[PDB]
RNA sequence: GAGCCGGUAGCGGGCGUGGAUCCCUGGAUGUCCGAAUGGGGGAACCCGGCCGGCGGGAACGCCGGUCACCGCGCUUUUGCGCGGGGGGAACCUGGGGAACUGAAACAUCUCAGUACCCAGAGGAGAGGAAAGAGAAAUCGACUCCCUGAGUAGCGGCGAGCGAAAGGGGACCAGCCUAAACCGUCCGGCUUGUCCGGGCGGGGUCGUGGGGCCCUCGGACACCGAAUCCCCAGCCUAGCCGAAGCUGUUGGGAAGCAGCGCCAGAGAGGGUGAAAGCCCCGUAGGCGAAAGGUGGGGGGAUAGGUGAGGGUACCCGAGUACCCCGUGGUUCGUGGAGCCAUGGGGGAAUCUGGGCGGACCACCGCCUAAGGCUAAGUACUCCGGGUGACCGAUAGCGCACCAGUACCGUGAGGGAAAGGUGAAAAGAACCCCGGGAGGGGAGUGAAAUAGAGCCUGAAACCGUGGGCUUACAAGCAGUCACG
RNA sequence: UGAGUAACGAUAAAGAGGGUGAGAAUCCCUCUCGCCGUAAGCCCAAGGGUUCCUACGCAAUGGUCGUCAGCGUAGGGUUAGGCGGGACCUAAGGUGAAGCCGAAAGGCGUAGCCGAAGGGCAGCCGGUUAAUAUUCCGGCCCUUCCCGCAGGUGCGAUGGG
């Protein structure tokens, strides 16, 4: 496997419809969007000790970053 | 078994007339090296093994009539000695 | 008729065939039956070469394959094969006791 | 032969382990026959490879005695 | 139990009740191949090492072993044991993701998460311990059935698709992990007290556990692979087993006759023409031995649990809530529950926090966010059985030396043909003639059943005969007279 | 069915004798024509997987018989120290320890390797067979390489040139 969250998973399944609205007010327009799509996530890396990569994934690297800080 | 055995006579008008200098026609194994056919001559037969020729060969025409067929694998391999001896006791039907 | 069969080389007459008298069979065979009456060849006029006898219409046939036999002669004709009275260790014999009490017992003949 | 193994039953290693060499010489005899003699022969040909067989197996076999 | 040395009959022999065949079980070498593994490479080729062995020592080949490749187990001495990986008719779960068609247009919808493709999976899967549910102030895994209306439902309210609770019934089992909290021993850390390793305790079940104190506990619940054994059954091979003759025509009879029996077995199939009792090891009943496998039953194994009270407090993924995004669930934003996740931000311990019913309340239930979970439906490639289902241009396209030939480069598609006849005794010689062929014979109950053959028609080709027809126009022909 | 008419793979044409055999314009021999001859020649390399050779075989198939036959029945039969290739090489291309990427099967490709009429790399004539052959025999010939010997030596990796 490669690009999911490393310790977990952002694969989403995407799917993308809309159209235009026009509701809380009146009258009723059309749009649709009976399509597919993709939506993901971010690469980067830091260190264990000494002469490291690390790679993982986007948003937990927030927090990400600090557990094997804490080791 | 890696036993020493590795060929039957072959039979031609040559074949007979192999044994005025000494050349030796055999059916063989269809994957016999000349050392093995060195070494099967000798201590299987008893020799000082010289000249050696084989012949693999697909197999040659046959019918049944019903449906079809043709000959299955063969081989051949041939050689001459110096002393001049030995098959003596093997070219006795010609 | 597979591997099992029946009746041994044997003494037996039989009935309906045109020739009903029978006795010793010789030599019962596999799936096709194939055994001998002892009555009843043809010719087949085995060509005509000295390799056959020289002049043919060969006299020694005896297929005649049905199962049919009267079984053995002990004092009775055909009967149903019980089974055996053993006894001694492994033995069966299926003789049988059907009016006569007999196998046609390997001990006693064939 | 009702006991053609008895004395293959018998042998142990390589007075056997070479015997077989020339008893199976003594059917490398038999390919001789393109048509020299192939008479009575063609029994005499046929199971005495049997034996051939044993002596593999009883080597093997008792090889497998060894192990 | 005793005759055999596959389909195939010849041809040359043999071995044999001092079991060979035949079957059944474990044996042992199993060429090459292919995930493919010594190394590459056009599958069926090749090229070596590193050991020991043959060849005339080694220079030359043979032998057998060992020679990846991942990922783990860790033994963190270049490696060890151990892990997989290949498919395979279907099978379902994920992940993926299609139109025309239907709308008599059609882009929303639909068909439909179908078809297909991978991924995975085991003999089942998946689900499965309740942030249920919906309304009694319920029930308590679920799935499978059928019902539950296709009503309640959703929309270009077009065509459609399509529940759940409830109720019945099937099988009717539930438990493991993180909780600095403590101990522990171990690693780093550095002066101890941050984190990390194991081990214990707890590691929940429904609001409890953690700890101190007091009554406490004096044992039954058997395994949901807890383990093994035993009845454990298929596997295989089996053995029975009842009981008619005689007469008769008759090409042949078990039909006709006459007289007879049988039996917890007159199913069926077979023997030259129709057998309950001739044969079929026909079904009644019984075997079987050691294995090679395992639910029921059984036992021991029972890891793993098997009291309430007190003080306040340290406790199931930090990331749920919210917002914009799409997803499902019958739910295409309509106000839009839930579970889902898209991003976006971002709180806390049983004074919780979620629920059901936009939103609030109040009412009540529930206690989320780490996992295995059987037996229960499904599926039928394999085996067995079954038959108002089928007969040889029906049935798979295929019934016996085929999905092989043939064709199509390849991708593929995709043939035709069964039965002579009691058995072959399938035709010796005879003669015409090159031979095939044909006649005699004789064969056989039938060869006008003799091998392209049971029986064999259809048109289409002949003669043999019969009747008429050469000066007339006519689809045809029907009627009238000869 | 039309049809024994159309057709007969070429406008480059043989004749006759003699034999053979059941039976020959087509088959075997002789003889004379004819035609190729810048190929309808000899030769290798792809093609394919048997003919070729011998006997008998004639219905088959050869677009006619056909004793002939590339058709049949079975047998026959080609081997390399140096011919070609493989145990050497490597371009593109392919491959794939890495390395870096995909819904999932995937992506590329560092290094090396795989892969030719490329390159490197060890000869030739005659002779006899029914058939093959510069690998069978004869003559001649040079061969990388091993051991054993002499002799000298600075030697040693496809590492860098």
């Amino acid at each position: 496997m490669k690009e999911g969250i490393h310790p977990k998973l952002v694969p989403a399944r995407i799917i993308c419809g809309c159209g235009n609205v026009i509701e809380t007010y009146s009258t009723k327009p059309e749009i649709y969007v009976e399509v597919c799509s993709k939506c993901h996530p971010f690469y980067t890396g830091q260190q264990r000790f000494v002469d490291t990569e690390g790679r993982v994934e986007r948003f937990q690297r927030r927090y990400g970053d600090s557990y094997r800080k804490g080791r | 078994t890696a036993y020493d055995v590795i060929l039957a006579p072959v039979l031609s008008e040559k074949a007979y007339a192999g044994f005025a200098e000494g050349k030796y026609t055999f059916w063989v194994h269809p994957k016999a090296t000349k050392t093995e056919i060195k070494n099967a001559v000798e201590t299987a037969f008893k020799v000082k093994v010289v000249k050696v020729n084989t012949l693999h060969v697909r197999g040659k025409k046959k019918r049944l009539g019903r449906y079809l067929g043709k000959r299955p694998d063969r081989k051949k391999a041939i050689v001459q000695v110096a002393p001049g001896q030995k098959i003596e006791a093997l070219e006795g039907l010609i | 008729m597979r591997v099992k069969m029946h009746v041994k080389k044997g003494d037996t007459v039989l009935v309906a065939s045109g020739k009903y008298k029978g006795r010793v069979g010789k030599v019962k065979e596999v799936l096709p039956k194939k055994y001998a009456v002892i009555v009843e060849g043809v010719n087949i006029v085995k060509k005509a070469v000295r390799v056959s006898p020289k002049y043919p219409q060969g006299g020694f046939i005896e297929k005649e394959a049905p199962l049919h036999a009267s079984k053995v002669r002990p004092i009775c004709p055909a009967c149903g094969k019980p089974t055996r009275v053993r006894k001694k260790f492994l033995e069966n014999g299926k003789k049988i006791r059907v009016c006569a009490k007999c196998g046609g017992a390997l001990d006693t003949e064939e | 032969m009702r006991k053609q193994l008895e004395e293959a039953r018998k042998l142990s290693p390589v007075e056997l382990e070479k015997l077989v060499r020339e008893k199976k010489r003594e059917l490398m005899e038999l390919r001789f026959q393109a048509s020299i003699g192939q008479l009575s022969q063609n029994h005499k040909i046929r199971d005495l490879k049997r034996q051939i067989a044993r002596l593999l197996t009883v080597l093997n076999e008792k090889r497998r005695q060894n192990a």
